[PDB]
């Protein structure tokens, strides 16, 4: 039952300073070396640094890409694993992870977390209008029927969407964000059997963490 | 210091096939102490996080399925997998933990499967977006093979290129197709001007593109 957690990503401006947090449960956590490897959006994995274990004197290491700048920390009270990053940049715009590391013995990153996006950006947050996709004038005689969610003009990345809060996986498409006038914009479909809509509620969930926005919005026919 | 590089940048296999991937290292990681080769593989699948598939070049972690062989020593690493399946679509990573760590830039694996038809659906504004002065069109293609398709937008019957946005889904790690969502946008002024929105998807599938549209009279 390992859990890696991590938070503290969002928007920061050029030149700033954000702490992220990794929150971890399911080891004995001052065994374990911990690690934290970024990805900016559709690149490579980029090792950080580490932290090591109590029987290593949980000291530090850095990639060469960040030593000075960024700082890692551990609180083993809690199994708490921390990055201090200063004098933040655009390329430091990524998914930040972190992984359970050495513990003394095996060469492996056994686990990871979901990661936590950072942006740095001058841009402002913008919270998404979300809008119901509902078919117009044709019948689906096509057994099945399809609906969607628009999630338009927000910043930064990330947002959510589920479909009925998550009952309905199968079927989901959710399309990658594109960025247009410092705004995001995705969308996501669902396809589900006609006999089921709109006799019974499909509603997508949307959340956009940087706003706090939570969304349902229910797709009604007519 | 240890750079580290893997081949091919990536390549698409069909299900049941056999997938080979290679690792160099600028150095050995054989490390003499231990005898053992500090090279790790990760797979990470689209949307998720990287995951453990073998470490010390060679041994596969407990869970993962034995079609994962890690193989190699010194600077030269291989992971292959037998008998892909449609849920190894993932870019895999190797790394380097003989000093400190190194990622490699990672290999896409996608799955080559037989050509599919887009199902195709079209969706006019909302009401509530209208409410503010925009107009956004959606199209959904869905569920197709190969990723290449071409979407055209017309209104009244004209040609629209202008304001159009795609995106397209990465690979189902299902069925391996792919869907593309592609968006017009117009100022509410400029849809309740015209009154056929038009979507035509045209892909290797067939000759005949797949038209579908709406028309505002009828909404
Ligand atoms: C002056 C130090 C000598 O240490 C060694 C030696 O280098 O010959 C290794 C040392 O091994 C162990 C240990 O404490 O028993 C176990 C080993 O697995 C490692 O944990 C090492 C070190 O902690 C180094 O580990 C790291 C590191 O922290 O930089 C991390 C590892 O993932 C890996 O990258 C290694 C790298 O392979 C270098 O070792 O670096 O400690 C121990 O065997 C002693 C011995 O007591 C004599 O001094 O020798
Ligand atoms: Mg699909
Ligand atoms: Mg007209
Ligand atoms: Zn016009």
């Amino acid at each position: 039952e390992v859990k890696l957690v991590e938070s503290g990503g969002g928007l920061v401006q050029s030149g700033g300073s954000l702490r992220l947090s990794c929150a971890t449960s399911g080891f004995t956590f001052t065994d374990y070396y911990m690690s934290w490897v970024r990805q900016p959006p559709g690149k490579a994995l980029e090792w950080l640094g580490f932290i090591r274990n109590k029987a290593n004197g949980y000291t530090t290491e850095y990639s060469p890409s960040v030593k000075g700048r960024f700082t890692i920390s551990r609180d083993n009270s809690q199994s708490i694993l921390y990055l201090q990053m200063n004098t933040l940049r655009a390329e430091d715009s990524a998914t930040y992870y972190c992984a359970r590391d050495h513990d003394g013995y095996y060469e492996r990153f056994s686990y990871w977390g979901q990661g936590t996006l950072v942006t740095v950006s001058a841009a402002k947050t913008t919270p998404p209008s979300v809008y119901p996709l509902a078919p117009g004038s044709a019948a689906q005689t096509n057994s099945m029927v399809t609906l969607g969610c628009l999630v338009k003009g927000y910043f930064p990345e990330p947002v959510t969407v589920t479909w009925n809060s998550g009952s309905l996986s199968s079927g989901v498409h959710t399309f990658p964000a594109v960025l247009q006038s410092d705004l995001y914009t995705l969308s996501s479909s669902v396809t589900v059997p006609s006999s089921t809509w709109p006799s019974e509620t499909v509603t997508c969930n949307v959340a956009h963490p940087a706003s706090s926005t939570k969304v349902d919005k229910k797709i009604v026919p007519r | 210091d240890i750079v580290m590089s893997q081949s091919p940048s990536s390549l698409a296999v069909s299900a049941g096939e056999k997938v080979t991937m290679s690792c160099k290292s600028s150095q050995s990681l054989l490390n003499s102490r231990t005898r053992k080769n500090y090279l790790a593989w990760y797979q990470q699948k689209p949307g998720q996080s990287p995951k453990l598939l073998i470490y010390w070049a060679s041994t596969r972690e407990s869970g993962v399925p034995d079609r994962f062989t890690g193989s190699g020593s010194g600077t030269d690493f291989t992971l292959t997998i037998t008998s892909v399946q449609a849920e190894d679509l993932a870019v895999y990573y190797c790394k380097q933990s003989y000093n400190l760590r190194t990622f490699g830039g990672g290999t896409k694996l996608e799955i080559k499967r037989a050509d599919a038809a887009p199902t195709v659906s079209i969706f006019p504004p909302s009401s509530e977006q209208l409410t503010s002065g925009g107009a956004s069109v959606v199209c959904f293609l869905n569920n197709f093979y190969p990723k290449d398709i071409n979407v055209k937008w017309k209104i009244d019957g004209s040609e629209r290129q202008n304001g159009v946005l795609n995106s397209w889904t990465d690979q189902d790690s299902k069925d391996s197709t792919y869907s593309m969502s592609s968006t017009l946008t117009l100022t509410k002024d400029e849809y309740e001007r015209h009154n056929s929105y038009t979507c035509e998807a045209t892909h290797k599938t067939s000759t005949s593109p797949i038209v579908k549209s709406f028309n505002r009279n009828e909404c």
